[PDB]
RNA sequence: GCUGAAAGCAUCUAAGCACGAAACUUGCCCCGAGAUGAGUUCUCCCUGACCCUUUAAGGGUCCUGAAGGAACGUUGAAGAC
RNA sequence: GAUGUCGGCUCAUCACAUCCUGGGGCUGAAGUAGGUCCCAAGGGUAUGGCUGUUCGCCAUUUAAAGUGGUACGCGAGCUGG
RNA sequence: GUGAAGAGGGAAACAACCCAGACCGCCAGCUAAGGUCCCAAAGUCAUGGUUAAGUGGGAAACGAUGUGGGAAGGCCCAGACAGCCGAGUCGGCCUGCGCGGAAGAU
């Protein structure tokens, strides 16, 4: 459920799942799903600093 | 008709021809060499 | 290929208009309209038209070809035209005309009416001979062959509808 | 903490117009079916209904590729003996043209009385006009 | 094109001057009154509605008596409806009679059967009996087998058995016009035509 | 079968056009909106006052009882009931 | 610590490797009648003498008297040769 | 070697096949076999080729100018191959992917 759920949330900012996933492993960032999955429905302006900080990673 | 699954050249005026995915022989002098595959 | 690499003369007296892929050509014996493929490109520059292939098929020359042939066809026709001859062999039979309808007799036990369509004319010299006399190859040639379904060449005397030029074997018992 | 789970009393939903005109029937049928089951949202959640409504026009102009026109079968049995029955893909779009995406999506959606409840959200014409201007819909191109 | 209304009264014969006897059906066929036209613009086919007949005014119900008001025309015993083909057309309150079917030659009738109750195989089927004698054992008229074995292991949807017989709609095709009689308001025709004696018919001229 | 290239000829086919069977879809007869996707058309009937609270598709008292239906009786060429 | 079995009667349902009717090609196919191969499952496809017989021989009919699967269909449906 | 006396994941359902040997609890992470359009978790990813048969998603001897790749030969601007002038034409060998042979009973 938490995968689906992140999925659904990354496709809106405009990434896939595998592709965020790689970027935050790259960053070094060690956040796990649970959390994620709360952070992308409780708040949505973190959410698109954690993917742009995944987008600068993989640049 | 020859209804066959060798079908081949009897004679000089035999004509080999593809026609809707089948292969046919057609003479212009004997009637008798008109050859269908299947 | 081959034959698609020769360009056809337009003569005086006949006006041609391009559309696209949609060709009309006009002449004192009539008017032809027709649709080509989408592989064709075609040319007119001072006299002549050229055809050619575009890019992206696979299969422009053969397209090529067949385009050149058509529209050679229908230069012909529409300055000279077409004509067609049909002969009848057998004991009793026999051909007529009224208006834009044959009527034959062929040996059986109702009449035979043919009804002609537009732009094809019929008559009849003797008894026992038809000529056609048209714009469109095609037509004239399907015309032909529906006259002639009616009654066969048999092999055993030769009686039935033939056409002028036809060569009909024939056996014995 | 405990996960977050949708309740159907407060769900939100919006209506969308599409047009199939030129369009292949599988790669169309694959999005119909994800928005209607809600798979697009963060909030989505497998026992409750979180999708959205959805208008097609032109039903008729769908297309398909190689031989299919003619040779795509269509099966069903009537229950007496004997009762087998079939139809081409020209005579079903010539019949009933709204049958084919209709059963195109059903394929597509979980078995059971929530899937059937998913299904009630589609509305399908044959042509160009509808009559559900007083809910205003968005277009959405796929 | 329409057809009519009519009630059944009996049977009876005919003699030609030439010595043949015809067997004839009456019907009583009196005016019918058109009731409502129907259009496409409104209901989406072409038809009219009619009614024929009398009935007493304390058993005429206040919805009944308004559909009549409204057309001004009495009450009669039922209401049918016809379709209309190209070219045709009718207008509220008008009265068609009997010699609608001046020039028609032939007939179909369409009527009630009468009924039979629960019914057996042997009538209702056409089974055939076991034998009475030879050492049978309580099975005289009963039908015999109704199935395979363990393939398929059940009975097929639609097997003949026994049930209720008769009371059914039934349609009788071709049936020649002996005589069209205005004054009277009878139509004879030749043959039988399903029903008991006192009821209602339905006739249109032959589709075939 | 007609017109026609790939393959300067030929070719019913690759692009186009025409025929062809008691087999397929209709035309004939019967059922059919529980078709939960529960459809359409015509006609008929109902036009009163108060209270309470946790205030809402809320509970109660008095006055009123239409259109129509069911029940009972005499029954049917309708019926095991 | 039980799955009743040969033929016959009553009642059927499917496949096509087609007995009749429908559409075609070749013939050492003049006509009428024939031989061989391709398409086609809508409908229809005997009564008697002998024998427990399925078969089979015989007498007289018919457009024709098809070949197979269904616990060698069918005994909580019949008979018991 | 496994089952017998062995649970978990994959092969649609499938003791004996592939991965792997369950002391108890967790709404933490990494991988194996097998997979990433929807039923159903994850690439409608990137570059270069082949197939037109729904081959992929049943089956032989044999038959055929289907369509890609390769190494060699014969004849020809001295005019060749086709038909009645002007640029090529003929037949064998090796090889990749497809086409016919292909008829059954709810």
């Amino acid at each position: 459920l938490w995968i689906a759920r992140i999925n659904a949330a990354a496709r809106q900012n405009g990434i896939s799942y595998s592709k965020f996933i790689n970027g935050l492993k790259k960053a070094s960032v060690e956040i796990d799903r649970k959390i994620l999955a709360d952070i992308a429905v409780f708040d949505k302006v973190a959410f698109t600093a954690l993917v742009e900080k995944a987008k600068a990673a993989l640049a | 008709m020859k209804v066959r699954a060798s079908v081949k050249k009897l004679c000089r005026n035999c004509k080999i021809v593809k026609r809707d995915g089948v292969i046919r022989v057609i003479c212009s002098a004997e009637p008798k060499h008109k050859q269908r595959q299947g | 290929s081959r034959v698609a690499k020769a360009p056809v003369v337009v003569p005086a007296g006949v006006d041609v208009k391009i559309n696209g892929q949609v060709i009309t050509i006009k002449g004192k014996n009539g008017e032809l309209t027709r649709t080509l493929n989408d592989a064709v490109e075609v040319k007119h520059a001072d006299n002549t038209l050229t055809f050619g292939p575009r890019d992206g098929y696979a299969d422009g020359w053969a397209q090529a070809g067949t385009a050149r042939a058509l529209l050679n066809s229908m230069v012909i026709g529409v300055t000279e035209g077409f004509t067609k001859k049909l002969q009848l062999v057998g004991v009793g039979y026999r051909a007529a005309v009224k208006g834009n309808v044959i009527n034959l007799s062929l040996g059986f036990s109702h009449p035979v009416d043919h009804q002609l369509p537009a732009g094809i004319t019929a008559e009849c010299p003797t008894q026992t001979e038809i000529v056609l006399k048209g714009a469109d190859k095609q037509v004239i040639g399907q015309v032909a062959a529906d006259l002639r379904a009616y009654r066969r060449p048999e092999p055993y005397k030769g009686k039935g509808v033939r056409y002028a030029d036809e060569v009909v074997r024939t056996k014995e018992a | 903490m405990k996960t977050f789970t949708a309740k159907p009393e407060t769900v939100k939903r919006d209506w969308y117009v599409v047009d199939a005109t030129g369009k292949t029937l599988g790669r169309l049928a694959t999005e119909l079916a994800r928005r209607l089951r809600g798979k697009h949202k963060a909030e989505y959640t497998p026992h409750v209904d979180t999708g959205d409504y959805i208008i097609v026009l032109n039903a008729d102009k769908v297309a398909v590729t190689g031989n299919k026109r003619t040779d795509k079968v269509y099966y069903h049995h009537t229950g007496h003996i004997g009762g087998i029955k079939q139809a081409t893909f020209e005579e079903m779009i010539a019949r009933r043209p709204e049958r084919v995406i209709e059963i195109a999506v059903k394929g597509m959606l979980p078995k059971g009385p929530l899937g059937r409840a998913m299904f009630r959200k589609l509305k399908v014409y044959a042509g160009n006009e509808h009559n559900h201007a007083a809910q205003q819909p968005q277009v959405l191109d796929i | 094109m329409i057809g009519l209304v009519g009630k059944k009264v009996g049977m009876t014969r005919i003699f030609t001057e030439d010595g043949v006897s015809i067997p004839v059906t009456v019907i009583e066929v009196e005016a019918n009154r058109v009731t409502q036209v129907k259009d496409l613009a409104n209901d989406g086919y072409r038809a009219i509605q009619v009614t024929t007949g009398a009935k007493k005014a304390n058993r005429v119900t206040k919805p009944e008596a308004g559909h009549f008001a409204k057309a001004g025309v009495e009450a009669g015993r039922g209401l049918w409806e016809f379709r209309l083909a190209e070219g045709e057309e009718f207008t509220v309150g008008q009265s068609i009679s009997v010699e609608l079917f001046a020039d028609v030659k032939k007939v179909d009738v369409t009527g009630t059967s009468k009924g039979k109750g629960f019914a057996g195989t042997v009538k209702r089927w056409n089974f055939r009996t076991q034998d009475a004698t030879h050492g049978n054992s309580l099975s005289h008229r009963v039908p015999g087998s109704i199935g395979q074995n363990q393939t398929p292991g059940k009975v097929f949807k639609g097997k003949k058995m026994a049930g209720q017989m008769g009371n059914e709609r039934v349609t009788v095709q071709s049936l020649d016009v002996v005589r069209v009689d205005a004054e009277r308001n009878l139509l004879l025709v030749k043959g039988a035509v399903p029903g008991a004696t006192g009821s209602d018919l339905i006739v249109k001229p032959a589709v075939k």
